[PDB]
Formats: structure tokens, C-alpha cells, sequence
């Protein structure tokens, strides 16, 4: 979930 | 501002949407919203091509409500892009490596530069779903399949942006990121209410819709009782107790997302300038209920991962474990809701620590975001400054004194009680979930709320 | 002694209820009624688009 | 750059539709  | 210029050829390489000539009517805006939504759902139906096998365990399922994904097909990123990007610009700005700035060039080449990253993450991430062993074995499946579905996904990746940019230029209603979640979520409780879906386990054919079950169980055994109780009360298939249940939890969470301290203001620069500055008890709309199920989920996928490969580590076994894959041990097992109400009995530690934790988690997300979203009363007291607002009953110096008791307030007992809310309607086994329904009710509201302000205005 | 930070957390919490505006009978039906049409139109549009996309699925993959 | 309104993105998010379809209309038939 959201991770760059 | 050196991060951004080297960047610049290759921000305006990607298509942009046109900033609208006039503003356009709520009536278009949610034509073209449900224009939006209606791509991204047919997106959503279409499988990709070079899918080899999708019968193993889906490894990112505890996302799929929250990033608006559908395993399997073009949305299987979902929002992601729009999620990961957003986040890599806030934290370089927060950091200082960029500028937001106000010029129109400058937010041009700020929003390009999120578009850049979009791609990026959307290729990232693309990769990583195919190694992940899901569309099947990637040596087996080729590179040129496994080239091509990243080819798929990317396309797919560059719409959603292309879709999310066109409701935030003013074409639709606000941004991807809630229009999407909120979809996918009303249509999962629209499905399990009328799906034609039948299944045979032996008694017969039996509606997988709770309300389509309730017609056919009626005209079938003709109007038993036993029909109605089937109806009601089946654990096989959604059940007419779920819904009543979802329907209890919207008229509930209504309720509480009106529930507004309302502050009397006047304008001291520009006399005559007198309104109300509404505090919502939901202060943060859904950010406690997005961050705690971005917290368990990404939790979730670290936990199998780690329990996969480095089985019998104590630190793993502690983390999580796993035994579909459900949690039974660990950390991740009292981050999870109850089961039934005889795991409640048989294990009341682990419910008590899950209420706590929910609780606990979105009271503290919650006053947290505010000293990060710029919601934080000194900000607010800086607001109100700017525009020479101040209270009605205090003097212009007890602006933010005020502000201090009402909005920490606000935000951690909003939180508090969203995340109540969440455990009610997963205790209710509301069809949609804690996390699903409070988000669709709290995106609507949103919806709702960008109405009356237009209306209020004209 | 976490006691006084709760004890106060929750009369202010108590505190901040009372003194907030509640919705009426007439702006309760206001946000039910749009949060049902706001439902509706998200859950109905997809339910026919993942309805009518399963023959389509079937017939094409 | 390249600036297009709302009404190509829905031409366009369709033709990718459709291209998607085809690939699997294609597969169905360079496979049977």
C-alpha cells in the first residue's frame, strides 16, 4: 500500500 | 530548485489533462465523474492477456479495498501509482528536495514530476506483482508474456493517472483516490445483494445476492418460514442480517459525520464578512481508517513473506503466523477482528487487544495527520490570521488557545469513534466490512459536502 | 499515571459532544438521501459493468 | 507538451479496452  | 530541473525534459514527455476554459457545472462534473468511474470499472472487469494460472494465493488481497484493485485484471495496481507517488512528493517536499510552489509553471512541472513517478512506481510495482509468483510461474510464463502484462499494467497505470488528473484539473468531483475506493466498495455490497451468481452444495440452487436468495427462496419452498429464516440467517451466503447490518452502520455513521462544532467568526480586515468555521468530529474524514488498514495490510504482506521464507525465526514467529491464509499467531493475529463470537470466548485477550488497537491506532493516526496535513490548530490560528478571522466571544490574541481545546479534541476522539465505528459494523458482519463501509460513507460525504458548497455559493 | 491524561481526554471528549451540532430530522434525511444516491450510482454502475463483462470474459478469455 | 481534453482520455481508455480484447481474441485464435 503506498510503498516506493 | 535543482531535483526538479534535471527532471523537467523528462516530466513533459507524458500526456496532460487541459485545464478546463470555465468551470464546469456540478450537473457535468458528476457526468464526467461517473464517465471516470464507469472506465475504471469496465478496466477493473477486463483480465490481462498473458495470465498463466490464477489459483494461487492472492499475496496483496489485504490492499485490494484500499487500493481499489481486482486481481487478475487491468486495475490490479489500482491506485496504487496515484497512492505511492503522492507520498514520494510530500515527502520530498516535506524534506525539502522539491518545491511545491505557487507559480503555474511551477505546478505544472510539480505535477509532471508526480506523473514521472507514477510511471515509475506503476513499472516498480508491476514487476514485483509478476515475481511474486501470481499469473503463474514468470520462467514458464516467458519474458515476452511476462514483458507484455507489464505492458498491460502500465498502460493501465498511465489511464488511472490520466483519469485521476482529469478529476482533479475540474472536470469531475475530486480525486481518484476516493472516487475508486469508494466504487469498488458500493459495488462488493450491490453484488452481494443481487448477484444472479448461483451456487450448488446439494439442497439446491441457491442466489449468492442476499436479496435475489430471498425472492427465490420464497417462490420456491412458497413462502415457508424456514425460507425466511434461511434468508435472514445463512453463513454459507450473504444473509439479510448483513445487509440490515450495512444499512444500520450507514444511518450510524451519517449520524456522527454530521456532527460539526461549529465556531461563530467574523472578518476584522474586510468588516461585514461574518459565517461559521465548522470543526467536524470527524475531523480527519477517513485518513485513521486509510493509515490503520494500510498499517495491517502492509503489515499482512510483510509477515508472509518473511513467514515464507524465513520460516521457524522467532522474530518471524513472532511477526505473524499463518495457517486462503488467515492469521492465528503473532502480531499480526491481534491486528486481526475477532472470527466469531465464540473466538471472542475462547481468546478474550485477543479481543480486547484488537478493540484497543483499533481504537487506540485511529485516535492516534488521526492527531497525528493533523500535524502533518496542516489541520493542526497553529496552522488553523495562521488561517485565521491571514484572513483576519476571529472568534465572535475571544479577544484576537485567544484565537489559538481556542483552537487548541476544540481541535486535538476533534481529532483524537474522531478517531476514537471512527474507529468504533469500524468495529461495530465488523462485529454486526456488515456486508463491506468495518474499513469498507466508513470508507464509502465518509467519500460520499465528501461528494455530498462539494455540493452544498457549490449550491451555498450560487 | 496514564489515569489523569485519560480521565481528561475523556471529559473533554464528553465536553466537545455536548457543545457540537447534531444533524436534525431534516439534515439527517438530507445526507441519508445522498449518500444513498451517491451509493446507487456507484454500486449500481458496477454491478452492471461486472454483470454484463461476465458473458464478455466468458466469450473473449 | 501533450495536452488533451477529457473526451480523447475516454477514446483513448476505450481503445486500450479494445486492444486488450483483441489480444485475447488474437490469442484465442493463434492458439486453437
Amino acid at each position: 500500500y503506498a510503498i516506493a | 530548485i535543482k531535483f526538479l530541473e534535471v527532471i523537467k525534459p523528462f516530466c513533459v514527455i507524458l500526456p496532460e489533462i487541459q485545464k478546463p476554459e470555465r468551470k464546469i457545472q456540478f450537473k457535468e462534473k458528476v457526468l464526467w465523474t461517473a464517465i471516470t468511474l464507469f472506465i475504471f470499472l469496465v478496466c477493473c472487469q477486463i483480465p490481462l492477456f498473458g495470465i498463466m494460472s490464477s489459483d494461487s494465493a492472492d499475496p496483496f488481497y489485504w490492499m485490494r479495498v484500499i487500493l481499489a484493485s481486482n486481481r487478475g485484471t487491468l486495475m490490479e495496481l489500482g491506485i496504487s501509482p496515484i497512492v505511492t507517488s503522492g507520498l514520494i512528493m510530500q515527502l520530498l517536499a516535506g524534506a525539502k528536495i522539491i518545491e511545491v510552489g505557487d507559480t503555474p509553471k511551477d505546478r505544472a512541472l510539480f505535477n509532471g514530476a508526480q506523473k514521472l513517478f507514477g510511471m515509475i512506481i506503476t513499472i516498480g510495482q508491476s514487476i514485483v506483482y509478476v515475481m511474486t509468483g501470481m499469473y503463474g510461474d514468470p520462467s514458464e510464463m516467458g519474458a515476452g508474456i511476462c514483458l507484455l502484462i507489464t505492458i498491460q499494467l502500465f498502460v493501465a497505470g498511465l489511464i488511472v493517472l490520466l483519469l485521476d488528473e482529469l478529476l482533479q484539473k475540474g472536470y469531475g468531483l475530486g480525486s481518484g483516490i476516493s472516487l475508486f475506493i469508494a466504487t469498488n466498495i458500493c459495488e462488493t455490497i450491490v453484488w452481494k445483494a443481487f448477484s444472479p451468481t448461483t451456487v450448488n452444495t446439494g439442497r439446491g440452487m441457491e442466489f449468492e445476492g442476499a436479496i435475489i436468495a430471498l425472492f427465490h427462496l420464497l417462490a420456491t419452498r412458497t413462502d415457508k418460514v424456514r425460507a425466511l429464516r434461511e434468508a435472514f440467517y445463512r453463513q454459507n451466503l450473504p444473509n439479510l442480517m448483513n445487509l440490515i447490518a450495512t444499512i444500520f452502520v450507514f444511518a450510524v455513521v451519517i449520524y456522527f459525520q454530521g456532527f460539526r462544532y461549529e465556531l461563530p467568526i467574523r472578518s476584522t480586515k474586510v468588516r461585514g464578512q461574518i459565517g461559521i468555521y465548522p470543526i467536524k468530529l470527524f475531523y480527519t474524514s477517513n485518513i485513521p481508517i486509510i493509515l490503520q488498514s494500510a498499517l495491517v495490510s502492509n503489515l499482512y504482506v510483510i509477515s508472509q513473506m518473511l513467514s515464507a521464507r524465513f520460516s521457524g525465526n522467532l522474530l518471524v514467529s513472532l511477526l505473524g503466523t499463518w495457517s486462503r491464509a488467515y492469521p492465528v499467531g503473532g502480531l499480526c493475529y491481534y491486528l486481526s477482528p475477532p472470527e466469531s463470537f465464540g473466538s471472542v470466548l475462547e481468546d478474550p485477550v485477543h479481543a480486547v487487544v484488537y478493540i484497543v488497537f483499533m481504537l487506540g491506532s485511529c485516535a492516534f493516526f488521526s492527531k497525528t495527520w493533523i500535524e502533518v496535513s496542516g489541520s493542526s490548530p497553529r496552522d488553523i490560528a495562521k488561517q485565521f490570521k491571514d484572513q483576519g478571522m476571529v472568534i465572535n466571544g475571544k479577544r484576537e490574541t485567544s484565537i489559538y488557545r481556542e483552537l487548541k481545546k476544540i481541535i486535538p479534541t476533534a481529532a483524537a476522539f474522531g478517531g476514537l469513534c471512527i474507529g468504533a465505528l469500524s468495529v461495530l459494523a465488523d462485529f454486526l458482519g456488515a456486508i463491506g466490512s468495518g474499513t469498507g463501509i466508513l470508507l464509502a460513507v465518509t467519500i460520499i460525504y465528501q461528494y455530498f459536502e462539494i455540493f452544498v458548497k457549490e449550491q451555498s455559493e450560487v | 499515571q496514564f489515569v489523569e491524561p485519560s480521565r481528561q481526554f475523556v471529559k473533554d471528549s464528553i465536553r466537545l459532544v455536548k457543545r457540537c451540532t447534531k444533524p436534525d430530522r431534516k439534515e439527517f434525511q438530507k445526507i441519508a438521501m445522498a449518500t444513498a444516491i451517491g451509493f446507487a450510482i456507484m454500486g449500481f454502475i458496477g454491478f452492471f459493468v461486472k454483470l454484463i463483462h461476465i458473458p464478455i470474459n466468458n466469450i473473449i478469455v | 507538451g501533450l495536452k488533451v481534453g477529457p473526451v480523447p482520455v475516454l477514446v483513448m481508455s476505450l481503445l486500450f479496452i479494445a486492444s486488450v480484447f483483441m489480444l485475447h481474441i488474437w490469442g484465442k485464435y493463434t492458439r486453437s
